[PDB]
């Protein structure tokens, strides 16, 4: 009577300690466990299902043959491929570990991390989380991180098998969703916020989607392997450039009551004083950007920030701000 | 599955004994985060597994002295199992998530981490990267403020409030830092309104170290990690706003209840606001794309201010 857990220990105990690659009848022998089948075939089905099993677990089994006088094969397990080389880590480090691994909130993840902290922390390292005494807060209302949290892990398993995906994917809440094929290419993040790389297999173009957007049906297809990203493309740089495109559009002069606007007193890239209509403040001139955005933060302030140039901005504030004083008919 | 998982730990117990050559029981329990009786039952069928052909000096067998466990032959193992491809990604995309978040973690630290973990594991280029090589966008603050929240030091906070579109300088103890959606908060003791805020990072224009280590009351009354006193209050007033098509870029960033469709424009939401003039602010940003409906007081507001700005805009030139 020998439990799974102490018959897989036995096996892999024996295999590292072996200097010879060992066949099956001497394993059926020697190991514990192997002595209590019935027939032959039941310990070749029993042993192929531990081996299966060992393998799953990542142990790097190596097959061969026993010697150059022998043809029967047999089976090893590298001790320089088997043991992860040491690392010296300090307390920054270990504050930061510590701190990382408690984000995740999926079972699976959250699994995948604690086995690979409990096997950091058995290389020799110390890795502590009380003494920072940083707790997390939100855990279910995460737009990027909690709500992005299956869709991220079919993306990097999909990734990992290197096999293209489909998914539904919508621009906006107004708009229809759209089924999307693309292979991927790799994960980044910005600002927190995460961006899937891929190129299109109906547009033909390489795309950055945002995980928030897609819905958890991200279906892994393809064959394994069939996945060859180009390795001179720096998916930062094209995130980047995805995130934004105009530069800075114009310059325009824009008076501010002093005092006030102190998110636009921020953005200001130059300043004169000046008091118009009885009313002291600063001209500035600054950026455009996103013409809608400027607009929408000129018009919030109202009275308090008042645009000079250029006159299609001002137009387009006096406009707006004249459809707000209709009264709410229109 | 759990044999899967149970096999990993158990094989991995013996390098973490190895390095620590008398942790005790309590030490073990919670680095392995594991109860005494599973601890316990893990370590004895340890015990009588090892090297095949199983005479006494052929298994590994330990040494109990008093409650302390050391390992006194290994039987070969010596080093842990290695990084298989999930669990190394996910703390490559743990770390790279929190290097961003401003003051949860220095960067100089997560980069090492980083760095580290990829020489350890060999990971190359194919894997998730982040953006900033070197931020360089600290202003030096979150550094005062994580070395306030260790060394417990007053510390003087120049906090800009939106609501009330200030500058407040405070004088305030820190208590903890969280983590809430995609903006963390430190969470601290003002005794200028004695009370407990979140203040955002990105809203701190520049701290000042101050040499006053005085523990904050809650400690000594009320130490709740979440504190969310007014985070969603029903006393909160609420403004009745109708959104149009285009304007959907207010969909995603804010917090709108009671939604309504409509193909002719004509249904609405409702959303929370903390004060008239950030709701009214926040009207007069979109334009003509969101039209106001409830309440009365607030729309008549509203146009009062349209009808101001539109004034001003007619003096000046």
């Amino acid at each position: 009577a020998v439990s799974k857990v102490e018959r897989l220990m036995n096996l892999v105990i024996a295999l590292l300690s072996t200097r010879t690659y060992l066949p099956a009848e001497k394993i059926r022998t020697t190991v514990a466990g192997y002595a209590d089948s019935p027939s032959d075939e039941a310990f070749s089905r029993m042993f192929e299902r531990d081996k299966n099993e060992l393998r799953d677990l990542g142990i790097p089994l190596e097959t061969g043959r026993v010697s150059k006088w022998d043809s029967t094969e047999g089976y090893r397990i590298n001790r320089d491929s088997y043991a992860l080389p040491p690392i010296g880590l300090t307390a920054d480090e270990a504050a930061a570990v510590a701190v990382a691994t408690q984000l995740w909130q999926s079972p699976e993840l959250v699994t995948a991390t604690q086995n690979a902290v409990l096997k950091l922390r058995a290389a020799g390292v110390d890795v502590d989380a009380d003494g920072v005494g940083v707790a997390i807060a939100s855990t279910a209302t995460l737009p990027g991180v909690r709500g992005s949290e299956e869709v991220l892990q079919s993306l990097l398993s999909a990734i990992d098998e290197g096999r293209a995906v489909q998914f539904e994917h919508r621009p906006s809440r107004s708009a229809d969703y759209t089924t999307r094929t693309v292979e991927p290419w790799g994960v980044v993040t910005h600002r927190g916020r995460w961006y899937l790389v891929g190129h299109d297999r109906d547009r033909e173009d390489t795309r950055t989607f945002r995980l928030s957007r897609i819905s958890a049906a991200a279906r892994p297809i393809g064959p394994a392997g069939a996945v060859q990203k180009p390795q001179d493309v720096n998916l930062r740089d094209i995130v980047r450039r995805a995130v934004a495109e105009q530069p800075t559009g114009e310059r325009a002069r824009i008076w501010i009551a002093g005092g006030r606007a102190t998110a636009l007193r921020r953005q200001a890239v130059t300043s004169t004083p000046r008091t118009i209509g009885g009313r002291a403040g600063e001209e500035i001139t600054v950026d455009i950007g996103t013409w809608d955005r400027l607009a929408r933060e000129i018009a919030s302030y109202g009275s308090d920030a008042v645009a000079l140039e250029p006159s299609s901005l001002r137009d387009d504030v006096v406009e707006r701000l004249r459809a707000h004083a209709a009264g709410g008919e229109r | 599955s759990q044999v899967s998982t149970r096999l990993v730990r158990l094989l991995n117990m013996v390098p973490y004994f190895q390095a620590n050559p008398k942790v005790t029981r309590a030490e073990a329990a919670a680095a392995l985060g594991v109860t005494g009786k599973q601890l316990d039952a893990d370590l004895d069928q340890l015990w009588m597994c090892g090297l095949p052909g199983y005479s006494p000096g052929d298994l590994i067998d330990f040494d109990f002295v008093g409650d302390t466990i050391e390992v006194t032959f290994s039987a070969g193992v010596d080093h842990p199992l290695r990084l298989t491809s999930t669990e190394a990604t996910g703390i490559l995309v743990a770390l790279r998530a929190l290097v961003d978040v401003p003051g949860m973690v220095d960067p100089e630290a997560a980069r090492s981490a980083i760095a580290k973990i990829e020489s350890a594991v060999g990971s190359q280029r194919a894997v998730v990267e982040g953006i900033t090589e070197d931020t360089s966008a600290e202003p030096g603050a979150a550094a005062t403020v994580r070395t306030a929240v260790r060394e417990n030091r007053a510390l003087t906070l120049e906090y800009y409030s939106a609501s009330r579109d200030s500058l407040a300088t405070r004088t305030v103890d820190p208590i903890r830092v969280v983590l809430v959606g995609d903006n963390s908060y430190l969470e601290a003791w003002c005794r200028s309104a004695e009370a407990v805020r979140l203040f955002r990072f990105d809203r701190i224009v520049d701290a000042q170290l101050l040499d006053d280590p005085a523990a904050p009351p809650p400690p000594a009354v009320a130490a709740g990690p979440d504190t969310s006193l007014f985070d969603a209050d029903p006393s909160l007033p609420s403004a009745t706003l109708l959104i149009g098509a285009a304007a959907a870029w207010m969909f995603d960033y804010y917090p709108l209840r009671d939604i309504t469709e409509r193909p002719d424009g004509s249904c609405e939401a409702t959303m929370t606001y903390a004060s008239e003039d950030w709701m009214a602010r926040f009207i007069l940003g979109f334009g003509a794309e969101v039209q106001v409906l409830a309440p009365e007081s607030l729309a008549t507001r509203v146009r009062q201010a349209a009808e101001a700005a539109l004034q001003a805009y007619a003096r000046c030139v």
